């Protein structure tokens, strides 16, 4: 039964969590940085093999809804794995897997924490019988494994992607590679690591026993909340600022960039009409558009798109149209996704899918599984990629991944 | 009732033109390019045609599928609309070049300047000169009848818009649909009203 | 809206099936086995589909085009029902068989015994026994689950209607359009608001 | 200009018209036996080449329209070839035509003469000189040219056809034969002889230039008055009868007709369904359904089938979607239609075809082509057919177009 604390006189999300993680075979953590999940089912979990739409369908009816306050007051959690797509499009099958990941992998928790952090009150709906006291988080060691496309093979499929894009068979595509390792030590070491250097309204750390998903994700795909839909799309990079000046002349650095807003315009106009295939004509709207957001290191050209979802839709109808992320696929979408899967060595596995929620209230939402550590049986992943353009230079998008790796590198103690 | 048939060719911008149509009081029908007949079309007897953009040339068929013979054989009796792909396609389809653009406009917007010596429906309404994005490293060239160029690039110069001499085909470079065009809406409401 | 789509295996009876769809609110989109891709049907998302008579066997895929794979595919989320060749397929593509009548009914009224040992939404309202007319040299034989016979001929004594154990797949030997029949019109109106 | 005259002061319709006929290259007579027309143009016709829906379509618009009393108050007559439902539907291009026959040929009539016989007035809109005086009709005589599939050769396709039958590609399929002359004389004369013998409501007599068309149809096509369109399906024969009592007798053999009742509620159906493409859902309706019909010489099973036009649409739609006749092709339609090209030996030509008018005001009027006369320059052809079903007998369907054609034999005088 329910219990609300003061967060005051509890422990903190990460604390009740090392217990309940090495406790149990499936758990997982949320966090904002507004609120703290963490769940755990005692049941086990669901791998789905077969279309994650129809058969997360199949249990949504009788999901128990808690009450308790943030968007998800019960449900199930889980992540998307990047081909399930292959039931939403028709994409060419070449390559083999990285690893055996299944389409999805969702559990719906026996027992619930909410952090209200905005509100000093932690809820909780579980069956605890010690609040923790299982010692320090571990020391995680790895080792490097192997990687999928040095520089050079990389270089030239960027190479070869560019012709697509002269001939006019994509605008932009996303092209990635990885590094993988073995390893041994607590995993949640990893996630304390990226709390701490790229802490994010988009944190998750999901255990599905032998699997890991442990990442800070940049990027929302979508949220559902009573029945409207919404999407930032996001393009463009820059640092911070010195001062409240220095900051300034790079915000205007982006709002000057004829190549950023391009890109951005693609992605909202891709993003209206992904939220235009489940949406009420004349509802998908961009109330925000291109407008420069500020992060804690980094800030970006941003835009909100929003939309009114059907009567006859769901949130996995909304997952659906909008899976993959056009930042992590390109755009035309389709080509993109095939041209990919022409020029990769590997299928992506869940990278580039995405991990989040679906409320039993119906509410839902969903990040861009990327700046994650996919951790499957002996092998821990590192994966990025760069949107490659007409004028993209081979070698530089070699580095934005380099770059985009050096922080997962980071993350797992490589450095 | 009213309908509107978009054939679909592998876009990601198609649905922006369904939801301006479903708004605009038509039930629109999206189907890709090779998922449907013209035989098939002509039974479904849309009260117009919207061949919406795609990657690709109209010179290979597999990127366009039916799209040109629906031009050819439904363009007399039924409107066309046809936009980037479309635009080529209604443009090859007449005769016309296509060629690489001299500027790659992918996400950037363009001043379209309309240059129609006589009135068209479709531009009702419809400033002399306009922005709308652009999104295409291809276009049309060697425009010569029954095709007529509506509109130009400013900066570019290349055409951006062409029309039939007697068919209510109509093809248009730029992107009616994209938050970027302002009168896109406009356009669009012309087509399915006054075309 | 409502959508109902109409698979048109060439037949001369379909329009009194889009008549009485249309009549009874739903809007009706009639085309042929061979002019649509069952992944445009998916893309056109119809709310529940209706395979129409026809001349030959679904034995031979050119007699029903796509119409095997619709059942076999939408089949499970979609409603579907299947009128002469469309009953046939409906039940060919769940491992029943396909053979001549003993008896030949080709603009004749037969007695319809609905024999079904449950209740059925589409045969709601429907008195135990009715009259229709049938238009058919085949008929359905060996019928096993997860099909289940739901009718049947009174003087010639053939499978006249069936359905499936759990999809809301439903077929009927005889003629819900034809004047001969009825109480025709209530049972479609059953398919499409109670099914 | 106009003038009403007094049918007892006039000629009468074939008077009038033996002079006109005689006189144009284009001209035509249509009888009811309530109304008579005689129409011919200054200007020459139209030769349909292409699809007559489109083509006639174009000449809608300038239709002057006349004060007269009938359906037709001006407008176009014409014919439409069998053939043209190539436009209509996918049918096999196998076989040659027997004569060159466009796919329709109609024409706007400069002058128009109408008898209100109910009424004893004749309207007189046209420019004539004389009323008549060119004599009486001349002598027609003929000489056998060719015939198309004997007795055996008929016999045989009526046999394959019953393979299809019985394997369910068709209900009902209608195989026909002809007989061709040569010709010399006055064609008024074939006329002549179909008014007596065979008078019907249907009759017509169409002279374009070097090709006639007179016949004297049993069957109406369909009739588009006010937006509302109507057929009248006909099935089963029976003679007459001797005395209001053998009359009765005949007439209760067609009621009792298990076969004539089957194949009637087909053609009602089928009926139905062509109404059905282009008539306003719930108004295609049969007010008279299988009620005797009495004539002159025989009876048959009739019922009434009518709707209500969509506004959309046209009578050239209505001709389009009833062409040709269920009667005259079979059903399925398509099929029958398929396999008719397939079984006989040359294409139909006008024949099974239709003939009638489009008012200036949009009311239509359009008989089968059957039970009629075409003549193509030197040819005359006198065709019939028979609908097999599954128990057909070969010989006696030979029989059936022996009979039918015994009848236009003696019209053109060969008895």
């Amino acid at each position: 039964a329910m219990e609300v604390h003061p967060i005051s006189e509890f422990a903190s999300p990460f604390e009740v969590f090392k217990c309940i993680e090495r406790d149990f075979k499936v758990a997982g953590l949320l966090e904002s940085i507004r609120y703290s999940v963490i769940a755990w089912s005692t049941n086990g979990y669901l791998k789905i093999h077969d279309d994650p739409v129809n058969i997360l369908n199949g249990y949504l009816k009788d999901l128990k809804l808690a009450d308790i306050p943030g968007l998800f007051k019960g449900g199930m959690i889980g992540y998307i794995s990047y081909d399930a797509v292959r039931f939403w499009e028709k994409i060419r099958d070449l390559k083999p897997a990285a690893e055996d990941w299944p389409y999805a992998e969702f559990f719906t928790p026996d027992n619930i924490i909410i952090y209200d952090h905005n509100e000093g009150k932690v809820y909780v709906n579980a069956d605890l019988s010690s609040v923790g006291g299982c010692g320090d988080i571990g020391e995680f060691k790895v080792s490097f494994y192997d990687e999928s496309l040095n520089k050079n093979s990389y270089e030239r499929i960027v190479s070869e992607s560019l012709e697509y894009i002269r001939s006019g068979y994509i605008f932009q595509v996303v092209l990635s590679r990885f590094y993988r390792y073995i390893f041994s030590g607590d995993p949640l070491r990893i996630y304390y690591n990226l709390r701490r250097i790229n802490p994010s309204p988009y944190m998750f750390y999901l255990k599905f026993d032998e699997k890991y998903l442990i990442g800070s994700s940049p990027e929302l795909l979508f949220r559902v909340q009573d029945n409207i839909v919404e999407t930032y799309p996001i393009a463009g990079t820059r640092p911070r600022g010195a001062d409240q000046e220095e900051d300034l002349k790079l915000e205007l650095e982006l709002m000057n960039s004829e190549k950023d807003k391009a890109e951005h315009l693609m992605l909202v106009d891709l993003a209206r009409n992904d939220l235009g295939k489940v949406c009420v004509p004349g509802t998908v709207k961009v109330p925000e558009l291109m407008y420069v957001e500020k992060y804690s290191h980094v800030q970006h050209i941003v835009s909100k798109v929003i939309g009114t979802l059907k009567k006859k839709y769901n949130a996995l109808n909304v997952l659906s149209a909008t899976f993959p992320a056009g930042t992590v696929s390109g755009a035309p979408k389709p080509m993109a996704m095939n041209i990919i899967e022409t020029l990769e060595e590997y299928k992506r596995g869940p990278y580039a899918g995405a991990v989040g929620f679906i409320s039993a209230d119906g509410n839902a939402e969903f990040a861009i599984a990327i700046r994650t550590a996919f951790l499957n049986k002996e092998l821990l992943r590192i994966h990025a990629g760069a949107g490659i353009v007409y004028d993209s230079n081979p070698e530089s998008e070699y580095f934005e991944t380099e770059h985009k790796l050096k922080a997962l590198k980071t993350a797992i103690g490589v450095r | 009732m009213d309908l509107t048939l978009i054939i679909d060719n592998y876009d990601s911008f198609v649905y922006n033109i369904a939801q301006i149509v479903g708004e605009l009081g038509s039930y629109p029908i999206v189907i890709r390019n090779d998922e449907i007949s013209i035989k098939g079309i002509e039974r479904i007897d849309p009260d117009r045609l919207i061949i919406s953009p795609g990657p690709g040339t109209p010179e290979k068929r597999e990127d366009i599928g039916v799209s040109l013979d629906v031009i050819k054989y439904l363009g007399k009796r039924t409107p066309i609309l046809g936009v980037c792909l479309g635009h080529q396609a209604i443009g090859y389809a007449f005769g016309a070049k296509i060629r690489r653009a001299r500027k790659v406009f992918h996400g950037k917007i363009s001043n379209i300047i309309l240059v129609n010596n006589s009135p068209l429906s479709l531009y009702y309404g419809i400033a002399k000169e306009f922005k709308a994005t652009r999104y295409h490293s291809l276009v049309v060239d060697e425009v010569h009848r029954p095709l007529i160029v509506d509109a130009i690039s400013a900066e570019d110069n290349e055409i951006m818009a062409i029309h039939h001499e007697e068919y209510p085909i109509y093809g248009v470079q730029f992107h009616p649909e994209s938050v970027g065009t302002s009168l896109g809406y406009k356009i669009l409401y012309n087509f399915l009203n006054r075309v």
